[PDB]
RNA sequence: UUGUGGUAGACGAGCGUUGUAUUGGAGUUGAAGUCAAAGCGUGAGCAUUGGUGGAUCCAAUACAAGUGAGAAUGCCGGCA
RNA sequence: UUCUCGCAGUCAGACAGUGGGGGAUAAGCUUCAUUGUCAAGAGGGGAAGAGCCCAGAUCAUUAAAUAAGGUCCCCAAAAUA
RNA sequence: GCGAAACAGUACCGUGAGGGAAAGGUGAAAAGAACCCAGAGAUGGGAGUGAAAUAGAUUCUGAAACCAUAUGCCUACAACGUGUCAGAGCACAUUAAUGUGUGAUGGCGUGCGUUUUGAAGUAUGAGCCGGCGAGUUAUGAUAGCAAGCGUUAGUUAACCA
């Protein structure tokens, strides 16, 4: 099963319409200042206000 | 205040002071010239024609039409002849015209 | 002497694809394909030409039968009583411009009915 | 006032930076940096660094207002590629192609910044019309 | 060259109408609210610019078949599967759906186009006399 | 020639069951190596043919159109002497004369040496024997000094 | 006044290319090659200005051809 | 359209009307004869068609009169008895 | 142009005979970019040299195919060999021109070469772009056109200078 028209420059783009990105939520870390990305911890070493890692 | 004239083998519909693009007349840019086949000046039928009324207009420039770039291809048969042509106008004005 | 001819290609297939321009997809780009848009246009140019002036009067014959069927007669009627009597010249692009420019076409329609 | 930075040859395909180059472009600085460093794409760090190299760029050499930045232009060119062969079944020896990109992108500092690149085109043609109609005066 | 030719563009102005088919046949009907919804009797006819007027039947179900169509012409309808053909007859139709006989025997009339699902929306075909649509002010003619 | 190129004798292909172009030989004239197929030969004459007659008439009527516009000023074989070896006399002269832009050309029947050996690095310049000056070199000249005697000798040669 | 469709084909008239020989000429105040533009011819084609580029080039008459490219499952290189 | 000379191209034809052979007065079949078209012919009619009918396109024109064919709407044009 | 302008019969293939490529140019002279910022670094942005750094070692010129980004216009009830003749609306101003850019909407509209009686063809070839790619030459004969010499005409070959 084999192309039998050259698939235009067109119709590639409108495929790849949908293969867009989307950004992760995001939150300011509690204690600590950055940005990292919600329900996860921050490399800040604090999930919310506890402890669960080492510094970094 | 119209006017219904014949120039070349075309009619037209003519008010005070407009512009229309007519064929080649040979005249000279500024000369008054009097279309003389006319009919339906004001209200008034010349059954033929409209006689003794004349317009008087004045041409403006002898120019050349866009090029009509024509070619003509017998389709698969060793046939690729090539044309151009341009149309030449004069652009002619009316002034006034007699009753 | 041995001749490359690189200018005179190049050239030509310029002047052939800028004769096109504003065609869909690749047809603008390839001379190869260029020509060939080229050459169906300019064909469809030489039939809309007459064609053009082949359907204009069948506009005009349109718009006066309109006109004429709100004065109480047909087209067919009409061209009779300007022929066979009060004989006019009078062409069918103007025989409809003056309805555009009503109270004077009525004077012809009248007249005729003489 | 482009202040604009560029890097040669990453080891990535044109196509799957842009992805996240369309995800950037537009926005300010602050919010830039955090959501490409927190996005799991290889194109994510490869952006993120020479970004922060044009903030370094854009806040030392032109000496622009800082803040004021915003990502005014990221594009993914097509870098020189590597041919390379590759083995097949029944010894056909296919052609696999490495690509790359030539990375830039270019902070704007006022938030107009486009109408008057317009302007000079304008002025390129109004130069051309000029010494056209300059011309003329050949009597 | 010669006079570029004069036609009227976005002035469209048209003007709702009232017909009852008391005793009208299907075709001469149709064929008059054809040229009436298409425009054609305007003394400016732009063939672009859908310059034809708006369009009320009234009593449907009141027209008339000349001769035994009711009970030998068929119209048909097809889905796109196997079987699908719907087939109805003359006499069938006018007491179910009356409207959408004098729909479909006005839209065929109309040419092949992309104003011509255009225009057939400018008709609204009633089955009783009693409609919706008077707060426009129809005006009344007959036969058309 | 596509013969005369180094090449291969062998089919870089076969003829059949593999897709491509039929390619019966490396280097033929449409393949990048190259042997062009028609070219040019080293063995060309370019060479043509006037008869004697007719060349002598040429010689004749040329003679006829330049010795007769007021631009073929006699010479003499003593101004060819009291000259030294040196070419600024020379140049001397011709700007004495207001010859300075054009091509004057020496017809001569003795070949004196002096003025040969000037006169060879003005390149404007030449001295030709009698019976060495053919059409060409005779009315590109525009400007010519025919010496005393030969005059008869082209009476006789007419 | 008679005409002026046309494949195979027959004849005539021309354009363009590179070089050569004669005159003429232009060129770091920017040549050629390149791009752009709403220029001009019956057609092969030929100009004008601006950006780039930085050293040869143009016009008139003849002569000489490795002289005109869309197709050959053409070759080579690049990219879909 | 007769003669002399230079240079060719063609030796696979198709269809319509007409007269026949073969075929089964079967074939868009085959092979002759004759008149036309296409091949090498655009346009209008035929709903769409190389071969049917009216015709022979130098280009432009937003002018007029006609041929075949047509005049309820698509689609230009008609009525009266 | 020798296959080979350069470390070419090399790289590479073949057990072996043998087959057999591609590829050049900064600048006037390295005066080859000290020093600062970012980055681990390569590198990039400044600075400096330089007439020119959009001459920066990727190194004269840089086209097209192809890929991106953007100013203006259009597009999500639409049967489309994609154009053409009409045609608003919208945005601008040019080799001043009955201007350009786009084109809601109407009428019309089955590519290019091949070979065929007849091809849009459910015949055939081309994915696109660029370059290369096919009536020549030697010696004769024939015919046309023109030139020279001409009514015991015309004309040289080899060879010599
Ligand atoms: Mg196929
Ligand atoms: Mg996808
Ligand atoms: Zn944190």
């Amino acid at each position: 099963a084999v192309q039998q028209r050259r698939s235009s420059k067109h119709r590639r783009d409108k495929r790849r319409s949908h293969d867009a990105l989307t950004a992760q939520a995001l939150s300011v870390c509690q204690k600590c200042g950055k940005k990292k990305l919600f329900h996860r911890v921050c490399s800040c070493g604090m999930y919310g206000d506890l402890r669960v890692k080492k510094a970094y | 205040m119209h006017a219904i004239v014949v120039c070349g083998s075309k009619q037209y519909l003519v008010h005070e002071n407009d512009t229309f693009f007519v064929e080649k007349l040979e005249a000279p840019v500024g000369k008054e010239i009097q279309l003389d086949k006319v009919l339906m000046l004001d209200e008034k039928i010349g059954a033929p024609y409209l006689e003794k009324a004349r317009v008087v207009c004045v041409v403006e420039k002898h120019g050349l039409q866009r090029k009509v770039n024509v070619i003509k291809h017998i389709s698969q048969k060793h046939h690729l002849k090539k044309y151009g042509h341009r149309q030449p106008y004069t652009k002619l004005k009316v002034v006034r015209f007699v009753h | 002497m041995r001749i490359k001819g690189g200018k005179q290609t190049r050239v030509r297939r310029k002047k052939w694809l800028k004769q096109a321009s504003g065609s869909f997809g690749t047809r603008h780009a390839s001379y190869k394909v260029a020509k060939q848009t080229v050459i169906q246009a300019a064909k469809y140019a030489y039939r809309d030409r007459r064609n053009k002036k082949r359907d204009f009067r069948s506009l005009w014959i349109l718009r006066l039968n309109a006109a004429l069927r709100e004065q109480g007669m047909t087209y067919s009627v009409f061209i009779n009583l300007l022929k066979k009597h009060n004989i006019e010249i009078n062409r069918k692009v103007l025989s409809e411009l003056a309805i555009k420019e009503p109270s004077k076409f009525n004077l012809i329609v009248q007249k005729v009915k003489s | 006032m482009i202040a604009f930075a560029k890097q040669f040859r990453v080891r990535i395909s044109p196509q799957k930076a842009r992805l996240v180059c369309q995800l950037i472009v537009g926005k300010k600085t602050a919010d830039a940096q955090n959501i490409l460093s927190n996005t799991p794409k290889k194109a994510a760090t490869l952006i993120a660094k020479l970004l922060n190299s044009a903030i370094a760029n854009a806040t030392n050499n032109h000496g622009m207002n800082g803040d004021a930045l915003y990502v005014f232009e990221c594009v993914a060119n097509q870098g020189p590629s590597m041919k390379r062969t590759i083995p097949r079944a029944k010894g056909s020896s296919n052609m696999i192609t490495k690509r790359s990109s030539n990375l830039v992108v270019k902070l704007s500092d006022n938030p107009n910044e486009r109408q008057e690149l317009i302007k000079q085109q304008k002025a390129l043609v109004k130069k051309r019309v000029e010494g056209q109609q300059k011309a003329k005066m050949a009597r | 060259k010669t006079s570029m030719l004069t036609k009227e563009q976005a002035n469209k102005r048209r003007q709702w109408y009232i017909v009852d088919a008391a005793g009208l046949v299907l075709g001469k009907l149709a064929v008059k609210a054809a040229d009436l919804i298409r425009g054609k009797n305007k003394v400016d006819f732009t063939p672009n610019q859908d310059c034809g007027d708006y369009l009320i039947i009234i009593n449907s179900d009141q027209v008339v078949l000349t001769g035994n169509k009711k009970e030998n012409e068929f119209w048909y309808h097809h889905s796109q599967y196997i079987g699908g053909i719907k087939k109805v007859s003359g006499r069938d139709m006018l007491k179910k759906q009356s409207d959408k006989l004098v729909y479909n025997a006005v839209k065929g009339m109309l040419p092949d186009n992309r104003l011509s699902r255009r225009w057939i929306t400018k008709v609204h075909v009633f089955k009783g006399d009693k409609h919706n649509m008077e707060a426009q002010k129809p005006t009344t003619l007959n036969w058309s | 020639t596509k013969g005369e190129v180094r090449g291969g004798g062998k089919k870089p292909y076969k003829q059949k069951h593999t897709g491509k172009a039929r390619q019966g030989s490396t280097r033929n004239p449409h393949f990048v190596g190259g042997g062009i197929v028609f070219g040019p030969k080293p063995n060309r004459n370019y060479s043509l043919k006037l008869n004697k007659k007719a060349h002598t008439a040429a010689l004749h009527t040329v003679w006829s159109e330049k010795l007769a516009s007021d631009n073929t000023h006699l010479v003499d074989q003593n101004l060819f002497n009291k000259t030294e070896g040196k070419t600024k006399v020379m140049m001397q002269f011709l700007k004495s004369a207001k010859l300075l832009d054009k091509n004057v050309l020496f017809v001569v029947n003795t070949l004196n040496t002096n003025l040969e050996q000037s006169t060879s690095n003005i390149k404007n310049v030449q001295v030709k024997h009698l019976d060495k000056v053919s059409v060409r070199d005779l009315m590109l000249a525009n400007a010519l000094l025919v010496e005393k005697e030969v005059l008869k000798a082209l009476e006789g040669k007419f």
